[PDB]
RNA sequence: GGGGGGAUGUCCGGGUCGCCCUGGGCACCUCUCCGCGGCAGCGCAAGCCGUUUCAUACGUCGCCGCAAUCGCGAGGGGCUCCAAGCGGUCGCCGGCGAGCACCACCCCAGCCCCGCGCCGCCCCCA
């Protein structure tokens, strides 16, 4: 759920009662931005602006930005029940028991994947993919797709019929996620331990001891740092490999070859110049 | 007691497919101290315990049939080739000794080649190919040769030993693939799949803790099935990865065996907790059976 | 299972004693909420059930010194007493030294563990 900026140097946090953007490269906040209560997601406009898309836990669409506080007047209500969940294409797309766009169980969450468009919902144990273990949290990568489900176990079943487990949490696991390229799978959990799953050569490499408080990790929008979101209120956008934290929120011919043409058969009796002169054109 | 070799007699009607079990008492057991067995079809088994001594046995006698012998030393590994017969046995001292399984007799026929180094001791084998020979070493060497000629291809070193104490590499399982590529279980917990055209590795997957004392391949190139000198098994899939592990077994695992026919995909392991334990294929399928 | 009650099937006090009943004890079996938690619609309703996976990184190591503090204890004396000594922890705006490499290749030995055969000794018949 933070979300950085298209040039890398903004962190966006949502809280309980406002939206509060960052400096990535300097210091703490730079827009208390109003937002009441009279929060279900915030993403980025996708196709020309970066403005925002904000949904409250009833229908109030907030259409709102940075490098400004304008936004702070237009919800929408097109919808009836209470809003479950939220995301953002190009083109909107809400859940709420079942989709609205542009089913047995109860719905957990919904994504939404990338121009040529899919759909992947979330519901306890199904998950339904659309083309045109218990489940805690996932996430995708196109290119034709890859899916890493999390669980309310330490169980992350990888799928592109059949899983792979990469269980290490001795608790649910709160967050997962692919990285950058695809080579690993940074993951998180309850337990403080910032995992990184290996997942070529089949090892695990991390970030062990921290405030307590692994849920909703988000990577850099390049291969870089990754961002962290922190259950003692904070976040800490981490550069990578340094493992701490950037922010914290609370012709060459020799001579002898042709004097070996001109050695034997002194000056009569040596072959005919043209004979002679293909000798020497033909060292040349 | 305890499992230390397992072997199937075919691995593709009425057709008489047997298992046979080697018990580390130095007993033998085929279903529907000994250390090592092989069937022959063109169908008799061939087995050794530590001793040099590689020995038939007649199954309707029930007794030790044309025991073979020889100069060299302990036997710790030997296999059947295939078509495009003779066996390869690997032994302590460094040789690997052909025998010849001419149309009935058992023969000690030729010792081929030997290691410069007396201190590489063989550990097992598996077939790349028809005329050529995989082996493992108590080094970190895995190294293949040619029967035609008997010669020393390339060595395919492991590294060292970065988890503690020793520095040996000693690699306790080598099997191979139908795409022509040859599992290398080492020890350490880890396995590497190793390249056939070129003979160098191409991954290196480390899943175990402690050494992968056994694993086998499916028929068809699909699944790898490892299992360790921890409590543990683990399967894999395409190059590659694992899947899951699962601890069926209770001591280390020390012989797998598979089987692809009759509707039957099973695999079968043993170990030292004295209970043989079957495994399907279709491991997303369902359960798994043990029989003691 | 709270109370459920079928002379169910049980003995010990009680009636000369027939089936038996009368106080104490429990094994079997069907209900309202729960003793307790697990499943299906909207801050809350209506109906069901029972007494195998998995654990927490790198960043640099060695020796010596000071200051606070703490422990053991040869050796000697009746759980206590003294003491030669020796270590640990926290601060060192203590200092010194070196960073692959305590590694690769090979050879000669040695500690340990394992094999196989001689002796050295003790045996029993003889």
């Amino acid at each position: 759920d933070p979300i950085f900026s298209q040039d890398e140097r903004h962190l966006i946090i949502t809280y309980n009662t406002s939206i509060q953007v960052y400096s990535t490269e300097d210091s703490l906040l730079v827009r208390r931005i109003a937002l009441p209560l009279t929060i279900v997601s915030s993403a980025l406009s996708k196709s020309n602006p970066d403005y925002l898309w904000v949904a409250c836990s009833d229908g109030r669409i907030w259409h709102i930005n940075w490098t400004s506080g304008e936004g702070v007047d237009t919800p929408s209500t097109i919808d009836t029940k209470k809003l479950l969940d939220m995301a953002v294409d190009a083109v909107l797309l809400t859940l709420n028991a079942q989709i609205i766009a542009y089913y047995d169980e109860s719905p957990q969450s919904l994504r939404s994947v990338a121009g040529g468009r899919a759909i992947v919902a979330a519901a306890k144990e199904a998950l339904h993919i659309g083309i045109l273990d218990i489940i805690s949290t996932f996430d995708i990568r196109p290119i034709d797709i890859d899916v890493a489900v999390g669980g309310a176990r330490g169980a992350i079943y990888v799928y592109s019929i059949q899983p792979r487990k990469y269980h290490w949490h001795r608790r649910a696991v709160h967050s997962v996620k692919w990285s950058g390229d695809g080579n690993y799978l940074i993951s998180g959990g309850y337990e403080t331990v910032l995992v990184l799953w290996q997942l070529d050569t089949g090892r695990v490499d991390f970030l062990p001891h921290l405030s307590a408080a692994i849920e909703n990790i988000v990577v850099s929008p390049k291969g870089s740092a990754y961002a962290l979101h922190l259950d003692d209120n904070s976040a800490m956008v981490l550069s990578t490999a340094e493992m701490k934290p950037s922010m914290y929120v609370s012709v060459v011919v020799a001579p002898q070859r042709l004097a070996e043409i001109f050695n034997a058969a002194p000056a009569f009796a040596m072959p005919p110049i043209e004979d002679v002169f293909y000798q020497v054109a033909s060292l040349f | 007691s305890a499992i230390n070799a397992v072997a199937f007699t075919h691995s593709a009607k009425n057709i008489q497919v047997r298992l046979a079990i080697g018990r580390a008492n130095g007993d033998i057991e085929i279903w529907n101290s000994v250390d090592g067995l092989v069937w022959v079809t063109d169908s008799r088994l061939f087995s050794i315990g530590y001793t040099t001594t590689i020995t038939e046995w007649d199954l309707e006698k029930a007794r030790a049939k044309k025991h073979a012998s020889g100069q060299h030393g302990e036997i710790w590994c030997f296999g059947v080739q295939p078509l495009p017969r003779k066996l390869v046995a690997g032994t302590v001292d460094g040789n690997l000794v052909l025998y010849s399984i001419e149309d009935g007799d058992l023969k000690f026929q030729k010792t081929l080649t030997r290691t410069p180094s007396k201190k590489t001791k063989f550990v097992s084998i598996a077939f790349q190919s028809h005329n050529i020979v995989i082996v493992g070493c108590s080094n970190s060497t895995i190294c293949a040769y040619d029967v035609r000629t008997g010669t020393m291809l390339r060595q395919m070193t492991l590294g060292t030993d970065l988890t503690g104490g020793s520095k040996n590499i000693i690699v306790w399982a080598v099997k191979c693939l139908p795409n022509g590529d040859i599992v290398s279980g080492d020890s350490t917990g880890q396995v590497c799949i190793w390249d056939g055209k070129t003979y160098t590795q191409a991954q290196r997957i480390q899943s175990h803790t402690q050494d992968v004392l056994c694993l086998s391949v499916s028929a068809d190139g699909s699944k790898i099935i490892s299992g360790g000198m921890d409590r543990r098994t683990a399967v894999y899939e395409p190059r590659w990865s694992k899947v899951f592990h699962r601890r069926y077994h209770q001591h280390d695992v020390k012989a797998m065996a598979s089987f692809e026919g009759k509707g039957m995909s099973v695999v079968v392991s043993g170990g030292s907790d004295a209970s043989p334990i079957v495994l399907p294929l279709r491991a997303l399928g369902k359960e798994f059976h043990r029989t003691l």
